[PDB]
């Protein structure tokens, strides 16, 4: 069941690209068209989503946290409490790699304020992408990050400035990160040669799954579901299985239920319909659920962006007689 | 004899039946101006012609003795279709009709004129860098290429819904150099140089960056342009640089050289950048190399120097990194606030800089030394953005008119009414007065009230008949001396920054200028007490503050400004109906083209032939 949302004071900051972060009930809102202007210096909102009205509201940042840029693909994710962002794309076209950290430092009445915080890497860093995909992983004790890629510009030596902003997907190593330590090791698969973007990414324990996204190379959105694993003294393994989505964005309506709503099926259709995961213990398959009530507006449309609370209820956006840049729908199961 | 009348003969019967007069006149060549038998025939024919008043035919036999010449040479034509706007359809139908009447090709068929387009456009001339320039193509054979400068376009990409076409920036400004090779050769010479020194010339080129507005026709497209304008070339020999060129008018429309046009917002940061950056690159990859030219069948070597000065305020602060509103920092020369430039007034130093900009930038954003946001702010002095275009700490002469005049117009309406008086923000009564007079200008004057105030209606509001026809409106007789001194030393004042070389064609109201100022600062601070006390517009700030110290640095201000007409629209339209309704793509490509021809020094000497 699905409704139409309607945003107030600021609508315009709202973007493809956006990312949304969940923190105990509370959803704040991220990388806003342009730089920060004096109303907002943070660039990061409450996500005030009352009776089918979106209101958004400032939020504060600490003393110490360093004042991140919007970043427009970023890979986000949680951690058991904060959220981790890499990196995007600048709203000066740039590629960022680094990696901020999203805490929450102080709670009030109305409003809170956030602790965002860079851990700067060693390694066999990873390239400065977006697109792409991170996640977290539990071993033998006791935690690590996983990061898949996406797509970037040109090499620094290759780059032309006639195509200049010419995108490529990267290199499909698996990108093994040490948080607390700060550093990171690369991974090359032999199960692995083809770079993917756009796609979905859901792990748990050791095991991290990987869905059909969109490669470059080829113009491929696979169907392929791919595994990954882990262990302690550190090392990796892979393997494939048997949907064909582009930028899909997965909700949880039930532990261990994803609801991966919509995203572009083919480089002209979008999905329309939706999909169940069965998810278990080293036991997935991708099955299919019943097609939501899409309106008229949504039906005839082209273009397709949003992203989760957490809740079920997921965020959209549509395209747009000079009345309105966009219409936003809200999507609960 | 009868019956063959003379020029019906063949040669050889006319030079027997002549002979006889043939004689008589080489005899008569050899005694006076010996013996020049053709200059002899040559004036008694002419005069015979003249005396008939057949004067289109003598004019052509003076002509032809002096080489010239009845066709056109390709170049010409274009030139002249150019100039005078012909579509490829008029222009055709005048060629072969000329063609046919006369039997003389006096204009061109259009494939030569293309040709002509292609010697006079980007990717035509051969050149080389050295060094060569970082992530730019050494490929010379590169004239136009897409704006978009190979941006994803993947559906799940982020949404591209804007065309753009540009030039590389190196290709241009070759293009740009031969295009005016004559002009410094002649430079030369005229400075008693052998025009055959290879250099190096170091050319100062004029960036600037406009928004055109709405170019469409009864959904609106708005579109931005970046172009260059060649201002100064000198020449290094010996110890001087020695000027070899000077743009006589660097606010004309004529050589701001389009660079990169496109169908987007100014407002627009994310695309504007993606379309930009590229250009910006290949820019800075030329502020460190230098170029290599062949002219006169001589390689010369040229450097450059890129000063950004022709932005509004709005861009300027856009592409260096500052939030733009009114608040707090409202300089982008300087660290001053609104309240610190309204009690200190005239005594600001500039400080701000491209690099400095970037600095604070890393700093905002990497917080170094654990700051609130308003510690932080403070250290940072509004620069909470990262710059992504270099320019240069000026004043654009234009906006500079424009928004002065533009808060003087407030002031009227604040004036025929009573704030000094009443302090109540009765925001329908301000509609009123605005109403009021709209109505007034329109009646003393020849003025139509227009929103989003332009240059002329500057030029048409800054004068003294309009302080009079303002002043019938005002009840009080004591703020219309108030007035008449804030619109005088104003007046005082503007032609410093807006000459482009006060040192010479006002050196009077330059020395005056410190003074004048002091007064209008003074005047402002009491008479007009009820806006200009916590408040102060930004570029009231900028005039009294930092316009003798850009003139000590730079000699003007004016010759740094945007073309002085804001055509950018107008002719972007002109170009647009030159063509064929083709794909927007296409036409895009073709306004380009042909706004570039627009700007060639060399064409324009032919469309400037008739007086020189
Ligand atoms: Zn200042």
């Amino acid at each position: 069941s699905l409704q139409m949302v309607t945003v107030g004071h600021n609508i315009a900051l709202i973007q493809p690209g956006f990312s949304l972060m969940n923190f105990d009930g509370q959803v704040f809102f991220f990388g806003q068209k342009g730089w920060p202007k004096r109303s907002c210096p943070t660039g990061v909102f409450h996500f005030d989503i009352k009776q089918n009205h979106l209101k958004l509201k400032p939020a504060i940042f600490s003393k110490d946290s360093c004042y991140l840029p919007p970043l427009r693909y970023p890979a986000t994710c949680s951690y058991k409490h904060q959220y981790i962002i890499h990196g995007g794309k600048t709203p000066n076209n740039e590629l960022s790699d680094k990696i901020y950290i999203m805490s929450v430092a102080c709670k009030n009445n109305k409003k809170v304020t956030f602790r965002c915080t860079e851990k700067d890497l060693v390694g066999d860093v990873p390239e400065p992408r977006y697109g792409h995909s991170i996640d977290v992983v539990y071993s033998r004790g006791k935690s690590m990050g996983v990061l898949f890629g996406g797509r970037s510009y040109m090499p620094s030596t290759q780059r032309t400035t006639e195509k200049w902003n010419s995108v490529a997907d990267c290199l499909p190593h698996v990108f093994l990160i040490d948080f607390e330590f700060g550093c990171a090791t690369s991974y090359i698969l032999p199960e692995l040669q083809d770079g993917l973007s756009f796609h979905v990414s859901i792990a748990r324990n050791d095991t991290v799954y990987i869905l059909g996204g969109h490669s470059l190379a080829s113009n491929i959105r696979p169907a392929n579901l791919y595994r990954i694993r882990v262990d302690l003294p550190p090392a990796v393994n892979c393997t494939v299985l048997p949907i064909s989505v582009s930028s899909a964005i997965l909700t949880q309506t039930n532990n261990d239920e994803f609801v991966i709503v919509g995203g572009y099926q083919l480089e002209n259709q979008k999905r329309m319909v939706c999909s169940l995961v069965s998810l278990g213990d080293n036991t997935i398959e991708i099955s299919e659920m019943e097609t939501p009530d899409w309106t008229s507006d949504i039906k005839h449309s082209k273009i397709w962006f949003g992203s989760n609370m957490g809740n079920g209820t997921i965020f959209l956006g549509i395209p747009g007689a000079m009345s309105e840049a966009f219409y936003f729908y809200t999507l609960r199961c | 004899a009868p019956r063959q009348h003379l020029l019906s003969l063949t040669r050889r019967a006319q030079k027997h039946r002549l002979r006889e007069l043939k004689i008589q006149v080489k005899e008569f060549a050899d005694k006076e101006e010996g013996g020049d038998v053709k200059a002899v025939c040559l004036t008694l024919f002419l005069l015979a012609l003249r005396a008939r008043n057949e004067h289109r035919q003598a004019d052509e036999l003076e002509a032809i003795m002096q080489g010239r010449g009845s066709g056109l040479q390709p170049a010409v034509c274009l030139a002249i279709r150019v100039n005078t706007f012909l579509s490829c359809s008029q222009y055709h139908k005048m060629y072969r009709t000329v063609k046919a009447i006369t039997g003389r090709q006096i204009f061109q068929p259009l494939h030569a004129l293309r040709n002509a387009e292609k010697v006079l456009l980007p990717g035509y001339h051969p050149f080389e860098w050295q060094p060569p320039l970082k992530n730019v193509s050494s490929r010379t054979d590169v004239g136009i290429i897409d704006g978009l400068s190979g941006l994803a376009s993947s559906v799940d990409e982020y949404p591209v819904d804007t065309i753009a076409k540009r030039f590389r920036y190196d290709s241009a400004l070759v293009s740009a150099l031969m295009d005016m090779e004559e002009d410094i050769l002649e430079g030369m010479r005229s400075q008693d140089l052998d025009d055959y020194l290879n250099g190096p010339f170091t050319v100062v080129v004029k960036e600037s960056c406009d928004g055109m507005g709405d170019v469409s026709e009864k959904v609106p497209e708005k579109a931005v342009r970046f172009s260059f304008t060649v201002m100064r070339i000198t020449i290094e020999h010996g110890s001087q640089n020695v000027k070899v060129f000077e743009e006589p008018k660097p606010n004309s429309e004529l050589c701001c050289k389009p660079l990169c046009l496109m169908l987007a917002d100014e407002s627009d940061h994310e695309t504007l950048t993606a379309i930009l950056s590229p250009l910006i690159a290949e820019r800075e990859a030329m502020k460190s190399s230098e170029l290599t030219l062949e002219m006169g069948g001589i390689p010369r070597t040229f450097k450059f120097i890129f000063r950004g000065t022709g932005y509004d305020e709005k861009l300027v602060r856009e592409v260096e990194g500052l939030e733009a509103s009114g608040s707090v920092y409202i300089c982008t020369l300087c660290d001053t606030t609104r309240l610190e430039a309204s009690q200190n007034l005239v005594f600001h130093s500039i400080t701000r800089s491209h690099a400095e900009n970037l600095q604070r930038y890393e700093v905002w954003r990497s917080n170094p030394y654990h700051e609130s946001v308003e510690e932080l702010r403070d250290r940072v002095k509004g620069v909470s953005a990262k710059p992504f275009i270099e320019t240069v700490p000026s004043i654009d002469a234009l906006h500079c008119d424009i928004g002065n005049a533009a808060e003087f117009y407030k002031i009227f309406q604040l004036e025929i009414g009573e704030v000094y008086k009443h302090p109540n923000a009765s925001k329908e009564e301000r509609k009123r007065w605005q109403a009021t007079l709209d109505k007034h200008l329109r009646k003393r004057m020849n003025l139509k009230p227009i929103m989003r105030m332009n240059g002329n209606f500057a030029r048409k509001l800054m004068t003294q008949e309009t302080v009079d026809a303002v002043c019938e409106l005002i009840p009080s007789e004591e703020r219309h001396e108030a007035l008449r001194e804030l619109m005088d030393l104003y007046l005082k004042m503007k032609p410093v920054w807006r000459s482009s070389c006060p040192a010479k064609e006002c050196p009077e109201s330059l020395c005056q200028y410190s003074f004048n100022s002091q007064r209008f600062a003074e005047l402002l601070s009491t008479k007009f007490k009820y806006r200009y006390e916590g408040k102060i517009t930004n570029y009231f700030h900028k005039t009294l503050a930092h316009v003798p110290e850009i003139i000590e640095r730079d000699g003007s201000i004016g010759a740094w400004a945007s073309e002085g007409n804001e055509s950018g629209n107008k002719l972007f339209r002109r170009f647009r109906k030159m063509n064929a309704r083709q794909s927007k793509c296409y036409e895009m490509e073709d306004v380009l083209k042909h706004h570039w021809l627009y700007t060639s020094k060399y064409l324009q000497k032919f469309m400037n032939a008739h007086n020189a």
